[PDB]
């Protein structure tokens, strides 16, 4: 339905940002910049351990 | 009945300069920028390019 696709999600991240604690703020940029350049099927696990953020993190941030 | 109520903050950074230079980091437009004022009311400030990130402004703000 998006004419012009990504506007609504860039105005969402950098809300989910602002709200955040001040300790939180380089691993929100972490977990995307993760997310950019694995293949598509990424486990945890994995990018939990070349992350260093926990598991319950990173699911809490994609809920 | 269209009537509104202006207020002004000129040279809003150096009031935060003047904060942080004496050790407090909480000038009182750094608070007042974040809070909701009633309807029929507007809120401008002026400051310079380099120095706009001193007051931080959240999401909503236009520039």
């Amino acid at each position: 339905v998006e004419d012009t696709i990504g506007e609504v999600l860039e105005k969402s991240i950098a809300r989910l940002r602002d709200t955040a604690g001040i300790s939180e703020r380089a691993q929100i940029d972490t977990i995307c910049s993760a997310l950019a350049i694995l293949r598509p099927l990424i486990p945890l696990s994995v990018l939990s351990a070349i992350s260093g953020v926990a598991g319950s993190a990173i699911k809490s941030f994609a809920l | 009945p269209l009537a509104v109520l202006c207020i002004i903050i000129d040279a809003a950074d150096n009031a935060q300069m003047a904060a942080e230079e004496i050790g407090e980091t909480r000038s009182f437009i750094k608070d007042l920028i974040r809070e909701k004022l009633p309807d029929g009311v507007c809120l401008v400030a002026l400051c310079r390019p380099y120095r706009r990130e001193l007051l931080d402004p959240p999401p909503e703000a236009l520039t």
